[PDB]
RNA sequence: AUCGAGAGG
């Protein structure tokens, strides 16, 4: 691979470097390899990266993913989107997937969790916990048709 | 999720679209006949009580009339069977359902609304034909042809919602994209392809036709510019009535690979006061480009004046086409003789080294295919490129490639020179039977025309082998386009689902629907994702000795002195020490910053999106405050240096007189202030950018001004923006590819399946893989 | 179905030359060609006009009611 | 079913004049006339004639939309020159061109007969 | 549409004045833009109606074959005979000012044919007609004189925007709307309203007084019904318990 | 109001590229040594070839406004001459110590000066009224 | 005269090619759109059907009868339906005809416009006449019965423009060249190797002199000769097309003036 | 007409593609395209 | 609760939600009979009336910004910035 | 040299719908299945009974043409006598921008 | 109403 490292001139030079690439990732074991930098070493499995480095490096690995994907052909997304689409993965200290595994089963309200995946079942286990609902989301206030505190109705008009 | 999240309403219509140069940007072309069903209840006031009984009288059959008059107690007196007439006069209070009238705001709408530039709200035009008439540059962010396509409109029913309408849905405010911080509209098709043969230095229009389009500017102030040639014939250049439609005080410079102060090739842009200097005006410059006038319309001035600059630009361009034209046919793919052998050679020999590569093959694996697909990709490439390089300029369909309208490379090579290899799946034709791919061949044969590979182009025509390998390959782009686009919807429900609730509250926080903190600054700085550009850090890059000489200031050894000339007072600077003082400090800061700056971006990459346009300002601020090179400056340097320092102290984006907000506050605006020293130092102030007094004072209020309009507005939903603008790149790159029916495209094949392992973390990734150094 | 009147491209009349045509290339053994030139149809918008023609109304008229 | 009537080409309506004559404040001594009912045959011709005056500053027609059957006429003259004079002389100078075709033609076809 | 896949709608019906001409007085019945064929590469368009205009000049018939060895280079060399630029180019004037176009039009005879799909027959427009029994909702079909579906994606595109009160009013105005009446202790739909007499009653809590009413679409009180139809209390409160 | 820079040059090279109607024509002075022109003129109107002698006035004016087509009986200035265009100024380069370059834009038609002292009375005005006689 | 000047090279019953001199593109452009568009004829306009047992449709019966040339001679002598104080059908703003067919013969019996008859009284006017050009005598094949088959139709022949509907316009094709040669450089020629040897040379270019070689681009030169020829459908002669076309232009001028002369 | 008296249907991608197979015995570009791609072939 | 005049530490520059529903909220109660307290003059459509009274600030509403624990903050719209 | 069997003819691999299609080699596929699924919506005469039969939605175009190109496959599919289109005379130019 | 088919972006 090429490497821009500033030259002692201060410019910035490609210089070449070998870097292997392997089949298979055991990181918590080739990172302790004599001979290797421990600090560069890289995985595509963002998972492992988690397990060994910690959440917030499980949160740049993951942007460096969402990155490698959206923005591969040329494409260009604004870096606050998928910034705050690994955010919310990862608030809860652990990887949140975007799926009714994952993110369906937080203390939101049983409105708006159960108008996506798993209606009924969520509504049942609702009545069953008797969770009350307060009504501060945008779905919970569609079903109910009222004004959501979405912009421009996320504050009060006095006289 | 059928009835309550999702409902069926009234006031809807639906119609086929078609296209109209002669509508502005934010009119939609109502038929008659929809004016006359959907109705707007309006209430009856002083102020237009005589216009709402004319209605009244007109009844439900004329187009200007009502259809209903709704009382205080709530009965409706119908117009078409009850009395209409007589006693009829209307009292205030009273509702009166009109038929829609010119100037309403309606919401118009696409599906699939794959993101908010879907649905927007346009201005009401009635017109005499069952279509939905709508300008062709906003067809852009509908992704809406004119081929059997339908439209839905929603009217308003209510003032506060016509309001809601007209000033957060309109078309001008959505101009300029918050996905990819560039505008998603511009210039498209037809105006495209004229623009660029105006604006070239072989055209020259007489009299008679100037003043035909200089009066088809609307906004024309009646003023005939001055020909370009006077003497053995007035005429005027195409970029000289061009600029007509470009307001006054726009400043754009374009330099592209072959561009100078004289531009040979008309490469780049110069627009100087709303004149076009010299370039060819092109996708680059008119188009949904990064920095193009659109842009520079857009965040100068206003949304509307750039909603009328299209307007302006579409009806000159269109009248020039009209009386000039435009075609294309057989004779356009048509390649010279002589340059057509030579494309054979450049795949002949491409053919033969591929056999070498069998040769290796002889002695899972892969790495063989792969090269070998790659070696006839690049053969097919570079055929089309020495097909294209030898096609005149007046071909038709090397104009439209030049222009960007429509067509492109790929194109050109597959009509003129090659189809190319024909893949499936992301792998070349297999072997369907045994140890071939059809009857025809001998089995064990793997050579290109064997598996695949199309040697004849369009013109020449496909060989029925050829062919059934090009049905092949094309099936699989109509596939992913019933088949594939299930699961790139899916996506983007989960997207948003996740982030439904997410939105910026009046803390400049980011917040769940439990008050939970996503971020405690949105996008970790707290800008509008609309009101940002890519900008140069000029101190992270260059030489120790260059950054030096760029910025370093002596008063006391001739090393690095200022020049006399530059400052009034540069005669009396010598010396100074408190001056020194205070100028050597701007130097730490400057060498602090650069050593940050290169901790942050390892790369040393140094075009970075930022809100503020630095360089624009002093563009502007040149122009406006008419400044002479050859003057001394009259800036002090207790003035520049201190000048910087008070508006850093004015760049707010967190408001407290806590201490944890006042550092969250400098951490907020750290790069941006970076970047504001990179681009107002002492040199640059000085020799660099000859400022003045007057005129700095004006780029500091500029920048002060322009930084707290870039600031997000407390009530955006942050969540369902960044779900849209996440799974849409998606959604819209699949349900294509029966564009060009056969070429490799990984990113719709193995690219969304990968998505679909971050999204839901899959356990197991497909092909795991570590890098270590 | 019968006979094109008129022409859709200029305006000509086409519709009594259509007899003519078919004597053209029966009695007169002459192609389509040359039996088109000879009716004064000059212009290939009209020429188009009686090349290009099927003569339903005979099947229609083949039915008893 | 919306598609208008095919006589509103050529017919005026109720409260409908065939000019809608009014001063324009963009250039001295200009005025937009609006002709309805009108294409671009008696559009072009006037335009034509129009710059042939050596006291027209400016003449131009547009047709807004194709929809609509009328033109747009912006017409600026030298100062103390009447812009209606000036369309008064275009269509004299019309009708007097015409007159001399038409007598013209009809001599070259007396001519003619065989 | 032709027999290419070129189909297209009519944007605009110029009569034969306004339309260019050639110089032997020819008028095309249709116009195409030239930027539909670059992208689409539909080269065999092109080819037949090259092909179409050598067939019409001569009287012969086209054979238009798959796999011949009919080529580009041989119908050329025919229409040249005719007296026409090989390639299909014709020069047309503009139909407005008469006045010579600089660039050569495509001109020739192209198979076209109409399809099923008319603006009269997809034209609609909805004024509040007539409306479902189960959910009292705008009844689906342009046959039924029914609304548009403002589906799920169309909401989040209004959230996004940012507008709260058109996406209500498209919930609420727009379709259902039905208010329901309040009890103020169990907060169930139990309320028996008898109007006229303005009197409220509540059997099962003895409650005639804390009594509100609230406009909820009557999808959600269905939604309520058929939950408590299914031994679940949605309970609506209207003050808060816990801030 | 009146001439800028009056010099007569001597045409060295035409360059027709990729345009029919415009050529690249560059010209060195005949009387002063430092003093280059390098000038795109339409051909069809004001053929130029190589080895040609063209006397070059600036006169900024011909003695704002809407322009108005010309009329018998006056005859302002450029009437002695055969070309004449009309354009903005949009940089002023410092080649080197005793050397400076003035760069104009006649519509799209670009022309670059160099000189001395001789472009002293050049300013950045749009009055630019570049004149060429045979 | 002392203008426009013009030189008939062909004349024949149906075209006539003539050569329009000293005058600009504007004034030829709307003398021929003028003539496409805007001289009166006489067309059927009201079709009543009364008996119809043949395979095709009323209305198909009724566009085909409307696109029957008809005599419109003497056209300026009636008067148009709006402005005439009558009914649907009248004698001074209309002309009745009959159809009456019935398929007797064994074989297949034509109905040609041959079989109209008028019925109204023409007041001593050359209009109202189906036109006959065919050498068998025979008008337009309106349609055909096999045996049994009647069809009876009452029309009502109504005088309008080819603006309103193309039914009214007698003027099949009209021709329009200028500039044979590129002196004016009005065209910028497509080409691949050769510009003058793959575009055919066109017929007027015998009637110019060849642009030379090497002259200079002539930038003072505007187009003055236009070479035209007028076709006609029938209903009026093309000689009476073209000074019809000329009348009805110089109408619209003058009816400009007298409006303005009226405000 | 003739289209339909000469379809076939396959009750159920892989499925969805255009085998080498189908060489004269299936029409390679006669398919439906509106979900039925590929399930739907043409004799 | 509710947060005093001072310590007030939300934007005072009008946010383009608190703009657009302060102009539709007047114009609501401009069309039904509310008293316009500026010079109408031409203006008819209770709009334009609303932005006229906008531009000179005489709307008499005021926003209330709830911060997420449910404290907030009233901002007068004569007090707020108009960009 | 091995060849057992030689194919009457290449173009009968198409369909009924594909066979109208003229020149489909020098096109591209999806344009070839966009026509293929379009040629059966194209109005003309489908029965020459139609004025006997009491079927809903019939269309018929008045005046059916052949196609001035034909392939050598419409013999057989009775396009010649049952043609479902006209021949319009098509320029491709960007007259209006309409 | 249900069910199913076919068809458009
Ligand atoms: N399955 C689908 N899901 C969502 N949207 C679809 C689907 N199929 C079609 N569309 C819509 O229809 C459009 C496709 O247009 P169309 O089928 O006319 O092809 P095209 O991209 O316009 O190119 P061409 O007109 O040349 O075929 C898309 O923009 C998309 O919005
Ligand atoms: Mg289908
Ligand atoms: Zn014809
Ligand atoms: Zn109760
Ligand atoms: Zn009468």
């Amino acid at each position: 691979y090429d490497r821009k490292v500033p030259s002692p001139t201060g410019e910035y030079v490609k210089e070449p470097e070998w870097v292997l690439e392997t089949d298979g990732v055991n990181l918590s074991e080739v990172m302790t390899v004599p001979g290797i930098d421990p600090t560069r070493i890289y995985t595509n499995s963002f998972i492992d990266i988690m397990e060994v480095l910690g959440i917030e490096a499980g949160r740049a690995a993951l942007y460096k993913e969402v990155y490698n994907v959206i923005a591969s052909d040329g494409s260009y997304v604004n870096y606050r989107h998928m910034a705050l689409l690994v955010d919310v993965m990862t608030t809860q200290g652990g990887l949140t997937s975007v799926t009714r595994h994952g993110f369906n089963r937080s203390n939101t309200g049983a409105l708006m969790r159960c108008s996506f995946e798993e209606t009924v079942e969520i509504l049942f286990e609702a009545g069953a916990s008797a969770e009350l609902d307060d009504c501060r989301g945008v779905s919970e206030n569609v079903i109910l048709g009222q004004m959501a505190p979405i912009g421009t109705g996320a504050f009060d008009v006095m006289i | 999720r059928g009835n309550l999240m999702g409902k069926r309403v009234d006031f809807s219509a639906r119609t086929v679209i078609s296209g109209d140069p002669n509508l502005e940007l934010d009119q939609v072309g109502v038929p008659k006949s929809i004016a006359k069903t959907l109705t707007y209840p309006e209430v009856v006031t002083p102020y237009n009580i005589d216009r709402l009984t004319q209605l009244v009288r007109n009844g439900p059959n004329e187009h200007p009339g009502a259809k209903y008059v709704i009382r205080d107690s709530g009965d409706r007196i119908d117009l078409r069977y009850s009395k209409r007439a007589g006693d009829i006069q209307l009292q205030y209070g009273w509702k009166v359902e009109r038929h829609i009238m010119d100037n309403d705001p309606v919401l118009f709408n696409r599906q699939p609304s794959l993101h908010k530039m879907s649905m927007m709200a346009h201005r009401v035009k009635v017109i005499p034909y069952s279509t939905f008439r709508l300008n062709l540059s906003v067809t852009s962010p509908y992704n809406a042809d004119f081929d059997g396509d339908e439209m839905n409109l929603h009217v308003p029913q209510s003032e506060e919602t016509r309001a809601e309408l007209s000033q957060l849905c309109a078309v001008p405010l959505q101009i300029v994209s918050p996905q990819s911080n560039k505008p998603c509209m511009g210039i498209v098709q037809d105006t495209l392809c004229g623009i660029r043969k105006l604006t070239l230095r072989d055209t020259f229009i007489e009299l008679d036709q100037v003043l035909n389009m200089l009066y088809w500017v609307p906004d024309w102030d009646g003023v005939i510019p001055t020909p370009a040639i006077i003497k053995p014939k007035p005429l005027w250049s195409g970029k000289q009535i061009l600029s007509v439609a470009i307001p006054n005080g726009i400043h754009l410079q374009r330099f592209d690979e072959g561009t100078t102060l004289l531009s040979p090739k008309d490469n780049g842009m110069l627009i100087i006061d709303g004149q076009i200097i010299f370039g060819v005006v092109e996708k680059k410059t008119v188009g949904s480009s990064n920095g193009g006038l659109i842009h520079v319309v857009t965040r100068e001035k206003g949304p509307q004046v750039c909603a009328k600059l299209f307007g302006n630009i579409q009806k000159v361009v269109n009248f020039w086409l009209l009386h000039n034209g435009f075609s294309t046919g057989i004779g356009d793919t048509i390649a010279d003789g002589p340059t057509m052998r030579e494309i054979t050679e450049t795949i002949a020999e491409a053919k033969k080294k591929v056999l070498d590569v069998t040769k290796e093959a002889q002695a899972l694996r892969e790495s063989f295919e792969d090269n070998v697909v790659r070696f006839l990709n690049e053969a097919r490439d570079k055929a089309g490129r020495l097909a294209e390089v030898n096609l005149k300029d007046l071909n038709n369909v090397k104009q439209m490639v030049m222009a960007g309208s429509k067509g492109s490379f790929i194109n050109i090579a597959q009509m003129s020179a090659c189809v190319g290899q024909q893949s499936v799946e992301g792998k070349r034709i297999a072997f369907g039977f045994v140890d071939r791919t059809l009857p025809h061949f001998s089995k064990d044969d793997y050579s290109p025309e064997s598996k695949g590979f199309v040697e004849n182009s369009y013109l020449r025509g496909l060989t029925p082998q050829e062919f059934f390998f090009h049905a092949m390959g094309g099936r699989e782009g109509l596939i992913d386009t019933a088949v594939k686009t299930a699961e790139t919807g899916y996506i983007q429900r989960r997207l948003v689902k996740a982030l439904e609730d997410i939105m910026v509250h009046y803390d400049n926080t980011t917040r769940n629907s439990l008050g939970n903190v996503i971020q405690f600054i949105y996008g970790e700085d707290g800008m509008d994702a609309a009101h940002i550009e890519k900008q140069s850090l000029d101190t992270i890059g260059g030489s120790d000795a260059a950054f030096e000489k760029r910025y370093r200031v002596d008063l006391l050894n001739t090393d690095h002195t200022l020049d006399p000339s530059l400052l009034e007072s540069g005669s009396e600077i010598l010396g100074d020490l408190k001056l020194q003082v205070l100028l050597d400090e701007e130097y730490k800061q400057l060498v602090k910053d650069r050593k940050f700056l290169r901790e942050v971006f390892v790369d040393g990459e140094a075009n970075w999106p930022l809100p503020v346009n630095i360089r624009r300002i002093i563009q502007n601020a040149q122009q406006t405050f008419h400044i002479d090179h050859t003057k001394p400056s009259d800036l002090t340097i207790k003035d520049i240096v201190l000048g910087v320092k008070d508006l850093q102290e004015n760049l707010l984006v967190l408001r407290g007189k806590n201490e944890i907000i006042q550092n969250a506050q400098r951490d907020a605006v750290t790069l941006f202030c970076c970047l504001l020293r990179s681009r107002l130092a002492t040199r640059r102030v000085l020799q660099e950018y000859r400022l003045t007094k007057q005129a700095f004072d004006w780029v500091l209020s500029n920048i002060e001004a322009q930084f707290l309009r870039s600031v997000v507005h407390p009530g955006e939903m942050v969540g369902v923006l960044a779900a849209q603008s996440i799974g849409e790149p998606a959604t819209q790159m699949t349900l294509n590819t029966f564009h060009f029916a056969g070429v490799a495209s990984k990113k719709v094949t193995s690219g969304v399946p990968r998505l679909k392992e971050i999204l839901n973390v899959a356990k197991n990734m497909k092909t795991p893989s570590l890098t270590v150094y | 179905m019968i006979v094109p009147v008129r022409c859709f491209s200029c305006g000509k009349v086409v519709g009594d030359k259509w007899e003519s045509y078919l004597n053209l290339l029966q009695e007169d053994e002459l192609d389509e060609g040359t039996a088109l030139s000879r009716l004064g149809l000059k212009r290939y918008c009209c020429r188009r006009m009686i090349l290009t023609h099927v003569d339903l109304i005979e099947k229609f008229l083949r039915y008893n009611p | 079913m919306n598609a208008p009537d095919r006589f509103e080409l050529f017919l005026l309506g109720e409260g409908e004049s065939k000019l809608k004559i009014d001063p324009d404040t963009k250039a001295p001594n200009a005025v937009v006339i609006t002709f309805e009912k009108e294409d671009h045959t008696l559009g072009n011709l006037i335009r034509a004639e129009l710059l042939n005056d050596r006291k027209v500053l400016f003449a131009a027609y547009k047709v807004e939309h194709p929809f609509f059957a009328r033109f747009k006429l912006r017409i600026q003259t030298t100062e103390g020159y009447d812009p209606k004079d000036a369309l008064k002389n275009a269509c004299n100078s019309i009708i007097n061109k015409l007159g001399a075709l038409k007598t013209n033609f009809e001599t070259e076809w007396n001519l003619q007969t065989l | 549409a032709s027999r290419h896949g070129q189909k297209g709608t009519i944007g605009i019906t110029y009569r034969r004045e306004d339309m260019p001409f050639t110089a032997e007085g020819i008028v095309p019945d249709l116009i195409i833009n030239p930027h539909a064929i670059p992208s689409r590469m539909t080269v065999a368009h092109l080819i037949e109606c090259l092909l179409s205009k050598v067939a019409a000049l001569s009287g012969n018939e086209g054979d238009a074959s798959p796999f011949t060895d009919i080529t580009v280079e041989g119908i050329s060399k025919l229409l040249r005979e005719h007296g026409y630029q090989s390639r299909g180019f014709e020069v047309m004037y503009n139909g407005h000012t008469g006045k010579k176009l600089m660039a050569q039009i495509f001109f020739g005879p192209t198979y076209y044919q109409r399809l099923r799909h008319m603006v009269d027959d997809k034209i609609h427009a909805r004024a509040r007609g007539p409306m479902q029994v189960l959910t009292r909702q705008p009844v689906e079909g342009r046959s039924r004189d029914g609304g548009l579906r403002f589906g799920e994606m169309e909401r989040d595109c209004m959230i996004a925007h940012g507008a709260a009160s058109f996406l209500k009013e498209r919930l609420m105005e727009a379709s259902d709307a039905f208010r329901v009446h309040i009890c103020g202790i169990c907060g169930l739909m139990t309320v028996i309203a008898k109007l006229n007499h303005n009197q409220f009653e509540c059997k099962g809590c003895d409650n005639k007084i804390d009594i509100y009413q609230i406009h909820i679409p009557y999808a959600a009180k269905l939604l309520f019904q058929e939950l408590m139809a299914m031994n679940i209390t949605p309970r609506l409160y209207t003050d808060r318990s816990r801030d | 109001s009146n001439t800028l820079f009056d010099d007569i040059f001597q045409v060295s090279e035409v360059d027709p590229g990729r345009y029919n109607k415009v050529c690249r024509i560059e010209a060195a002075s005949t009387t002063q040594d430092q003093c280059k022109l390098t000038l795109d003129i339409n051909v069809e109107l004001f053929p130029v070839a190589a080895q040609d002698s063209l006397t070059v006035t600036i006169a900024s004016s011909l003695n704002t406004r809407s322009w108005r087509p010309p009329q018998a009986g006056d005859r302002s200035l450029a009437d002695d001459y055969d070309y004449v265009m009309y354009g903005t100024a949009y940089k002023f380069e410092e080649v080197s110590k005793d050397l400076i370059a003035v760069y104009y834009s006649f519509g799209g038609l670009l022309m670059r000066l160099e000189g001395n002292y001789r472009n002293l009375n050049n300013l950045k005005q749009e009055n630019a009224y570049l004149l060429i006689r045979r | 005269e002392e203008g426009p000047q013009v030189k008939i090279r062909e004349a024949s019953k149906d075209n006539v090619d003539f050569i329009l001199s000293n005058v600009d593109l504007a004034m030829a452009n709307s003398l021929r759109r003028v003539m496409i568009a805007e001289i009166p004829t006489l067309a059927i306009d009201s079709v009543e059907v009364e008996t119809n047992t043949t395979v095709l449709a009323d209305e198909f019966i009724a566009h085909r009868l409307g696109l029957i040339p008809l005599q419109s001679m003497d056209i300026e002598q009636l008067e148009y339906s709006r402005d005439c104080f009558c009914e649907d059908h009248c004698d001074k703003c209309s002309v009745v005809l009959t159809l009456q067919a019935f398929g007797e013969s064994e074989s297949t019996t034509n109905v040609y416009s041959k079989d109209l008859v008028i019925v109204s009284n023409l007041m001593g006017r050359n209009i109202g006449h189906p036109i006959i050009q065919d050498k068998e005598g025979n008008g337009v094949l309106i349609c055909k019965l096999r045996k049994g088959q009647e069809l009876k139709l009452t029309c009502v022949a109504k005088k309008g423009i080819a603006k309103e509907h193309a039914k009214w316009g007698p003027a099949a094709a009209i021709e329009f060249e200028y500039d044979p040669w590129n002196k004016l450089k009005h065209t910028d020629y497509w080409y691949e190797q050769d510009s003058a040897k793959e575009w055919p040379q066109s017929k007027n270019c015998e009637y110019e002199d060849p642009p030379n070689e090497g002259d200079p681009f002539d930038y003072k030169a505007q187009a003055d000769t236009f070479y035209m020829n007028v076709e006609s459908v029938g209903s009026i002669p093309v000689d009476q097309v073209v000074v019809r076309g000329i009348d009805t232009l110089q109408k619209k001028v003058a009816s400009i003036l007298l409006a303005l002369t009226q405000m | 007409t003739l289209s339909h008296l000469r379809r076939t249907n396959t009750p159920i991608a892989k499925p969805r593609q255009l085998h080498n197979t189908h060489w004269g015995l299936v029409c390679p570009a006669e398919t439906p395209e509106g979900q039925a791609c590929g399930l739907v072939k043409n004799l | 609760k509710a947060i005093p005049k001072d310590q007030r530490a939300t934007t005072p520059y009008m946010t383009k939600y608190e703009r657009a529903r302060i102009l539709g909220t007047r114009a609501l109660q401009i069309s039904m009979n509310a008293p316009v307290f500026v010079d109408l003059e031409g203006e008819t459509d209770p709009l334009r009336i609303a932005m006229k009274e906008l531009a000179e600030k005489k709307i008499p509403l005021v926003i209330r910004r709830y911060l997420p624990d449910g404290s907030f903050e009233d901002w007068s719209v004569e007090e707020l910035i108009v960009d | 040299t091995t060849f057992t069997h030689c194919e009457i003819h290449p173009s009968m691999i198409l369909g009924v719908a594909a066979s109208i299609i003229p020149f489909p080699d020098h096109n591209q596929s999806p344009r070839n299945t966009y026509q293929s699924a379009m040629g059966k919506q194209a109005m003309g005469v489908f029965l020459t009974n139609y004025n006997v039969r009491m079927d809903t939605m019939a269309n018929i175009l008045y005046y059916p043409q052949k196609p001035l190109g034909t392939t050598r496959a419409m013999e057989y599919l009775k396009f010649r006598e049952l043609p479902a289109g006209q021949n319009a005379i098509v320029a491709i130019a960007c007259y209006s921008g309409y």
